[PDB]
């Protein structure tokens, strides 16, 4: 019933301007205010500030004044927020809520970055040649230098999907690199294919790396 | 602005566990506190507010208390849809602040990481780098310590750590360490080690290659 | 009751 619907993501470039949206359903906004919150990983949680519809008054918080403008449509029931000249610390999740009796919206990932569509590397994670001895063993493929998110990592076309962690991808530079291990009984492999299966849509690729044994 | 303080940043404890969660504030906030409880998908509750009363739908496990500075967060008998992040937001003075956050987690038994390294492949060195990683898997506690040395000699530049939340089966952590060389380093040195440090032993465990070997 | 005072 109460829903705020926000759009799941946006990738703006620095220097650009980004109107995010928040609209309401399930209540008429009219009464409530409206908030804006931005959570970015490492920081906390900041309040950016709230309107209100009926009127249109507003209460900021001063750090975010002409970062952050809060304006409503009274006819669509939706709260919107400008973010002007976008910078990489404006990189993250904003969250658009009401109170009292308060809702969230699911939150909209913005990501301003002026990186280029980049395809990945995949490269083979194997014991050097052998195997570090033992009744299992862990393969892998790390995948280096992408850009934008995601990544789809598969092992044996999603065969393969117990004993598997794939990391979260980080940023270094401006491009993203995850990694993925997969851990299979040592008699299994190399005996049975261990194939790690990469997509990058953005770039429109896909690659199979298989997991074979080498020597350096 | 009102500062909030939360407290603990972290927390263990087991299904059917009391837990509680603080908040306090720097100035007094006339009983407007509020709970909001996060989902890993970024999905945000509000719990519980003006202190003590509980949202729509909120299950009666959960409780608040507190008054003037001091407030806190009870939820009697912890079950598993509770796992989550908790931060507390001051409603009396703008602008609204938040707390720092408790990220709750399932307690289990220690377990020691399970670490594997791995050479840079032809496939990096033909282009001019050389990764080497090691995976961290499986362990508990979740504080890590992940050491890297080229010739037994410590590296920290170049290093690209990432961490997995915790595992849904076996509520084990895992980590991933990536050492990124040009090839050129790569090929003036001969041993590449990761030292896991962790709570599970007292001496770390020490993975390595050679330039070299098999 | 609500969740803050300007509420």
């Amino acid at each position: 019933q109460v829903q705020l619907q926000q759009p799941g993501a946006e990738l703006v470039k620095p220097g650009a301007s980004v109107k995010l949206s928040c609209k309401a359903s399930g209540f008429t906004f009219t009464n409530y205010w409206m908030h804006w919150v931005k959570q970015r990983p490492g920081q906390g949680l900041e309040w950016i500030g709230e309107i209100l519809p009926s009127n249109g008054r507003t209460n900021y918080n001063e750090k975010f004044k002409t970062k952050a403008t809060l304006t409503v449509d009274k006819s669509s029931n939706t709260a919107y927020m400008q973010l002007s000249s976008l910078t990489s610390e404006d990189s993250a999740v904003y969250y658009c809520a009401r109170s009292p009796s308060d809702y969230w919206g699911q939150g909209t990932t913005l990501t301003v970055s002026s990186a280029k569509t980049t395809a990945p590397s995949v490269y083979p994670l194997a014991p050097v040649c052998g195997d570090t001895t033992g009744s299992s063993v862990t393969l892998g493929c790390l995948v280096k230098g992408y850009f934008p998110e995601p990544v789809t990592l598969t092992w044996n076309s999603g065969s393969l999907s117990s004993g598997v962690h794939t990391f979260p991808a980080v940023l270094q530079s401006d491009l993203y690199t995850l990694s993925s291990s997969v851990t299979v009984t040592s008699s299994t492999w190399p005996s049975q294919s261990i194939t790690c299966n990469v997509a990058h849509p953005a770039s429109s690729t896909k690659v199979d790396k298989k997991i074979e044994p080498r020597v350096p | 602005d009102i500062q909030m303080t939360q407290t603990p940043s972290s927390l263990s404890a087991s299904l059917g566990d009391r837990v509680t969660i603080s908040c306090r504030a720097s100035q007094d906030i006339s009983h407007y506190l509020n709970w909001f409880q996060q989902k890993p998908d970024g999905t945000v509750k509000l719990l519980i507010y003006y202190t003590s009363t509980l949202h729509s739908g909120v299950p009666s496990r959960f409780s608040g208390s507190g008054s003037g500075t001091d407030y806190s967060l009870t939820i009697s008998n912890l079950e598993e849809e509770d796992i989550a992040f908790y931060f507390c937001q001051q409603g009396g003075a703008l602008p609204f602040t938040f707390g720092s956050g408790t990220k709750l987690a399932i307690k289990r038994a220690d377990a020691a990481p399970t670490v594997s390294i791995f050479p840079p492949s032809s496939e990096q060195l033909t282009s001019g780098g050389a990764s080497v990683v090691c995976f961290l898997n499986n362990f508990y506690p979740k504080d890590i310590n992940v050491k890297w040395k080229i010739d037994g000699s410590e590296r920290q530049n170049g290093v690209l750590d990432s961490w997995t939340d915790q595992d849904s089966k076996d509520s084990t952590y895992s980590m991933s360490s990536t050492l990124t060389l040009t090839k050129d380093e790569y090929e003036r040195h001969n041993s590449y080690t990761c030292e896991a440090t962790h709570k599970t032993s007292t001496s770390p465990i020490v993975k390595s290659f050679n330039r070299n070997e098999c | 009751v609500v969740s803050h005072f300007n509420d």
